[PDB]
RNA sequence: AAGAACCUUACCUGGUCUUGACAUCCACGGAAGUUUUCAGAGAUGAGAAUGUGCCUUCGGGAACCGUGAGACAGGUGCUGC
RNA sequence: CCGGCCGGGAACUCAAAGGAGACUGCCAGUGAUAAACUGGAGGAAGGUGGGGAUGACGUCAAGUCAUCAUGGCCCUUACGACCAGGGCUACACACGUGCUACAAUGGCGCAUACAAAGAGAAGCGACCUCGCGAGAGCAAGCGGACCUCAUAAAGUGCGUCGUAGUCCGGAUUGGAGUCUGCAACUCGACUCCAUGAAGUCGGAAUCGCUAGUAAUCGUGGAUCAGAAUGCCACGGUGAAUAC
């Protein structure tokens, strides 16, 4: 798993970078093994919006979430990605 | 002996143009070696179509500049003034040689 | 590496050498011409070459006549 | 007398000329063995002539330009088939059965925009 | 494909021998579209086959091919929530083409010096049935005969 | 934002060119901006003369500027003194010569430029846009046009978000190339921003 | 079979085996040997000591292993002591001729640190 | 496109036409192989610096003649890559049409 | 971006300028232009020579160049939500 | 003087203008006697022949206020203007797209056969001399089916290398040069000599391609004083496979 954090009009700090990787350490093991991550943070005059593109062994999955103060946006983004990772996991178990 | 070489942009315009010349070259005088067709240049321009990114969005243009030659054999003086003052249907360009 | 006919020096530095070598050693020559070569006429003088935001003083020794003025003036600062 | 067929394939035009004589063949003032006699697809010139007999029957002189070594050689195979016009469909009806008279109009495709060599897409990957 | 049972086109035969079967064989090892470089290697590899086996040249080639061609091929079949290797019998036009592909992939490894003799050594050893090309055929049949438990056909 | 220009795709089939001069690559450049500078000049003062299109030919060190307009009386004015008034200042831009002619059009409601400027002059004097586009299409269909489509986009009455409206009538087949479809576009510099109007008019297929 | 200090290439050809000296490639070796008159495709096992002696003095004019390893060090000692631009690139293990350093820079750095 | 910069290079085309292509002998006639390898050839390199720098023909960016865009130029039409298309589809450039082969 | 050594270039340090690099209008001079010196990194600044027509209403009618006043000019500044 | 070289020939190749042609039109069979389907004949081409152009209503408040136009706001002795120097080329690193490879279906040396498309006037620049070479001098010809760029290369003939980090690899660095431009230090391209790095076919994963395609080989163009491994075109050789 390799993180790639990038911000459009949101210059990422050091406290925000570890807040992403600690949150992305959650949706790690607990849901699926993944190859490569691209995280994009955006501010569009109201919406702190955060996107994420995961690459897995089957294909790719993308989620986006606009939030309140850029911390609740990533907190809503992981819950959007974790449900797509359990749907993809049981699609590849079929026991 | 006049190597009257003429080019234009439209093929339907250049064929009416040389037919306006070879008929006057046989009405007075003689010895016409035909409107022989020469190879046309096909200048192609590939242009980006967006004001920004998407390189793969393009548009290809061209200009077909058609070219015709008459090449009279032996000059008569009644035609050498008649080839001047008859240059209608703008869009064609003549260049005479001797 | 290049300029097969004649080394290159600027007139606002070349004539500023021959007004500053026969009159004794002078001020650090505040010059911007990094494009000029080191000639043997300036050996032993202080030259202030512009590196982008200041004027670094370089003492012209005997053996730098094969180089140019800007090569002894680093532009980008790293670490 | 002298018979003619044009023949062309893959941006290469031939000009074949046949008349009765011995079994010599000459290509642009050269024989076959000094032009491509055991090079790439050496028998593609004679293979319409083992469907018929050719042993010392028809000698021919051809001039070909354009194309490459196999592009010229395929134009002669379409050429001398076109040259067999004084020998009509008693010879030609069992000549359609093995080919030799189709033009084989497969030209090189133009390179399209966005692609590399008219089909090749430039490798959008995930790793 | 979904539609389009494809209109098959023909191959021109080999010049030296009246065969398209060996002309199919020269097209397989023809790397990067170089046929004169392909045909020079195979002609140098089958004249070497004649002196190292005694027979004539072209029928010594298929006697190395009937010793390497398969009769059954195993496939991955998706059924249920898993996927097992069901065996299927091979069509004959694929049977020889699957055989001479196994010859060339054994000829690019088994590294000797020249390519003509690299092909010439195991075209003999296919006939004596100790080369690595026949060990591809027997280990395909070893997997298909172990999977004889999957099949709604008995032939 | 995804279609080809319906005038530019059929340029050898049905539509003619607005420039009919030849030049090789040496004088091709300075002929074209001088062709452009007289096109930006004639649209400046003759906007009230209801000009449709400007066709320019350059025969043998000259220029011939045939003006297609709807009102040929006001472009020459009284006596025809103003068509020679531009002829002094056309010659001022390009090389000398210059013979300016006028070929007037009989139907200002079936020419795609003369429909597109009538709406864009109404939209800047604050009329309702649904009145303007519906009066434009019903005037063209009663005069012989077999099809028309008018599409207006912009703020459209001072709304803070933009939208599009279109009121096609008849057959406007864009993908066929033999169909003579006249198409042009104009701009409305209103108090809310720029409002774009583009008019397609279909007449016949040969 | 002993030229300029080591030179021990057996049964290699003539212009090929001479390039084992630090100081000569294939262009100078076919220029060195043509100045002494020996056919260039002959193995040096064929060559006798009455032919190897003509090779020893001919390679002595173009500088070889002993001093060529130090004349190219004399320049990089000079540039790093003066402090030019190429000296500091030599002083820090970075490329000198203005190549890219953002992405590759890797045959000058060596391995990759993390 | 930054109206001063459109006015900056129209200064450069006037200066490059008056000094050079009139005083181009300073490079191509005296500053070459000659029987003139003395100090007169040495002044040939030196007096070029007293000349104004914005007089070389290699300082022309050759921008568009309608918007002044430095990038996406075409020497055949003299316009940028945007203004060529919107004039070709309008019908302003004669002969130009969409290509297919 | 179909092509950053200067230029491009919008960025940086520093040297400068103000109705201005570009446009129109007013008033007042000067034909414009050409050659050359010094200082300066150059921009600029101080010069030294040369130069004069198109219409006579003639302080002009134009072209181009300097000085002053403002109306403004200018912005690759922000918002493609 | 066997060179289309010269008379000549208008047939042929080709040039580009105008026409013909391919339509399930014909036959057989199935089908609801319908649409249509499968096959065959003829035919250069057979089932919209092959390729391009052409982009339905809309979708993403997708991209662009830095092409331009433009509403509003903001600067207006400065967020405007000029100039020099620097930067956009910085490098512990991460990723994307390409190029060259790891060789013997090859490397190298010599001999040698066949292209298409395109550009050319502050331009293309023969031939002849000089230099190992990049190039330099002299300098014709050409606004070009004429002249120049311009040897196409892979291929083929012969010889060598003997499976080695090797005569593979052409990175890096040193020295010496050329051209362009006022000026190649930061920061150009190319040549010459020397240096000869990783690299021995590539983890998990992943990509393109159904035929003149993939894969390789060279060529040309736009941008441009100079500066492509990119892009856009052109032809050479030419597959495997689709139950």
């Amino acid at each position: 798993m390799q993180l790639n954090i990038t911000g459009n009009n949101v210059e990422i700090t050091e406290a925000l970078r570890e807040f992403v990787t600690a949150k992305f350490a959650k949706l790690e093991q607990y849901f699926d093994r993944i190859n490569q991550v691209y995280v994009v943070l955006k501010v569009e005059k109201v919406t702190h919006t955060s996107d994420a593109t995961l690459h897995v062994d089957g294909g790719e999955l993308h989620a986006s979430a606009e939030g309140q103060d850029m911390y609740a946006a990533i907190d809503g983004l992981i819950d959007k990605l974790a449900r797509q990772l359990t749907k993809h996991k049981d699609k590849l178990k079929q026991h | 002996r006049i190597r009257i070489r003429l080019k234009a942009f439209d093929h339907r315009l250049i064929d009416q143009a040389t037919a306006e010349i070879v008929e006057t070259a046989k009405r007075t005088g003689a010895q016409v070696r035909g409107p022989i067709p020469l190879p046309t240049r096909k200048e192609r321009f590939t242009v980006l179509i967006s004001p920004h990114v998407n390189k793969d969005a393009r548009d290809q243009y061209e200009i077909r500049t058609h070219l015709r030659l008459v090449d009279i054999v032996e000059p008569t003086e009644k035609t050498v003034d008649a080839l001047m003052r008859l240059d209608l249907a703008a869009g064609v360009d003549v260049q005479i040689s001797l | 590496r290049s300029l097969k006919k004649g080394p290159f020096i600027d007139l606002h530095l070349l004539k500023k050498v021959e007004k500053a070598v026969e009159s004794g050693d002078k001020k650090p020559l505040r010059t911007w011409s990094r494009r000029s070569t080191i000639f043997p006429n300036m050996i032993g003088l202080t030259i202030a070459v512009h590196n982008g935001r200041q004027h670094v003083p370089v003492f012209v020794t005997d053996e730098m006549v094969g180089h140019k003025l800007g090569e002894f003036a680093p532009t980008r600062t790293y670490r | 007398n002298q018979y003619y067929g044009t023949g062309r394939r893959k941006s290469s035009a031939a000009r074949v000329f046949i008349k009765p004589g011995n079994g010599k063949i000459v290509i642009n003032q050269r024989s076959l063995e000094q032009y491509f006699g055991r090079e790439t697809a050496r028998m593609v010139v004679r293979q319409p002539l083992e469907l018929v007999d050719m042993v010392e029957k028809l000698d021919l002189y051809i001039t070909v330009k354009g194309g490459g070594i196999s592009g010229q050689a395929g134009a002669i195979r379409h050429g001398i088939t076109r040259a067999l016009m004084e020998y009509d469909e008693s010879l030609r009806s069992e000549l359609r059965k093995a080919g030799f008279v189709t033009r084989d109009a497969r030209q090189v495709e133009r390179k399209k925009v966005g692609l590399r060599k008219a089909r090749r897409r430039p490798q959008f990957s995930k790793r | 494909p979904r539609r389009r049972v494809i209109g098959q086109r023909k191959i021109l035969p080999d010049p030296k021998f009246g065969s398209e079967l060996l002309a199919k064989f020269v097209n397989i090892l023809m790397v990067d579209g170089k046929k004169s470089t392909a045909e020079s290697i195979v002609y140098s590899a089958l004249e070497t086959l004649a002196q190292r086996s005694g027979k004539s040249e072209l029928e010594a080639f298929e006697v190395a091919l009937e010793n390497v061609r398969p009769t059954v091929e195993v496939k991955s079949r998706r059924v249920g929530g898993s996927t097992y290797q069901v065996p299927v019998e091979v069509r004959p036009v694929r049977r020889n083409a699957l055989a001479m592909r196994w010859i060339v992939e054994a000829a690019r490894k088994r590294g000797d010096k020249s390519m003509a003799l690299r092909l010439a050594n195991e075209l003999s050893d296919a006939a004596e049935n100790k080369g690595t090309a026949v060990k591809k055929r027997e280990d395909v049949h070893r997997m298909a005969e172990a999977n004889k438990a999957f099949a709604h056909y008995r032939w | 934002g995804q279609k080809v220009h319906p005038n530019g795709i059929r340029l050898g089939i049905v539509k003619p060119w607005n420039s009919t001069w030849f030049a090789n690559t040496k004088e091709f450049a300075d002929n074209l901006d001088s062709d452009f500078k007289v096109r930006q000049y004639l649209t400046k003062e003759l906007a009230k003369a209801s000009v449709s299109r400007i066709v320019i030919e350059r025969p043998a060190k000259s220029i011939r500027v045939t003006i297609h307009t709807a009102r040929p009386g006001i472009v020459i004015g009284k006596k025809g003194e103003d068509v020679e008034k531009l002829r002094k200042v056309v010659a001022d831009i390009a090389g000398v010569p210059a013979q300016i002619n006028i070929a007037e059009v009989r139907k200002p409601e079936l020419d795609a430029k003369l429909v597109a400027d009538s709406i864009t002059s109404q939209l800047e004097r604050r009329v309702m846009f649904r009145r303007a586009m519906k009066r434009a299409v019903q005037n063209a269909m009663r005069l012989g046009a077999k099809g028309i489509k008018v599409e207006v986009s912009g703020r459209l009455g001072g709304a803070e978000i933009a939208r599009t409206e279109w009121y096609r009538e008849g057959r406007v087949p864009l993908h066929t190339l033999r169909a003579d479809i006249d198409y042009n576009t104009s701009e409305a510099h209103t108090t809310y921003g720029v409002i774009g109007v583009k008019v397609w008019i279909f007449k016949g297929e040969i | 079979a002993r030229i300029a200090g080591i030179n021990i290439p057996d049964h290699k050809h003539a212009v090929i085996a001479l390039t084992s000296i630090y100081g000569v490639g294939k262009t100078r070796s076919k220029a060195i040997l043509a100045a002494a008159g020996i056919a260039e495709d002959v193995k040096i096992s064929e060559l006798s000591e009455g032919q190897i002696d003509t090779l020893r003095d001919e390679v002595a004019k173009f500088v070889v292993e002993g001093d060529l390893r130090r004349e190219i060090s004399m320049s990089i000692k000079r540039l790093m002591d003066l402090g030019c631009y190429r000296g500091l690139r030599h002083r820090r293990g970075l490329p000198v001729r203005g190549q890219r350093t953002k992405t590759n820079a890797r045959t000058r750095k060596g391995p990759r640190k993390p | 496109a930054k109206q001063s910069m459109k006015a900056r290079e129209v200064k450069r085309v006037a200066l490059a036409d008056k000094y050079f292509a009139k005083r181009a002998e300073l490079k191509a006639i005296i500053s070459d192989v000659n029987a003139a390898s003395d100090e007169d050839r040495w002044n040939a390199v030196l007096k070029l610096q007293t000349l104004p720098r914005d007089s070389s023909p290699s300082r022309q960016r050759n921008r568009c003649r309608q918007t002044g865009r430095p990038h996406g130029f075409l020497r055949k039409f003299g316009l940028s890559r945007i203004k060529v298309r919107e004039a070709a589809m309008r019908g302003e450039i004669p002969g130009l049409k969409k290509a297919s082969w």
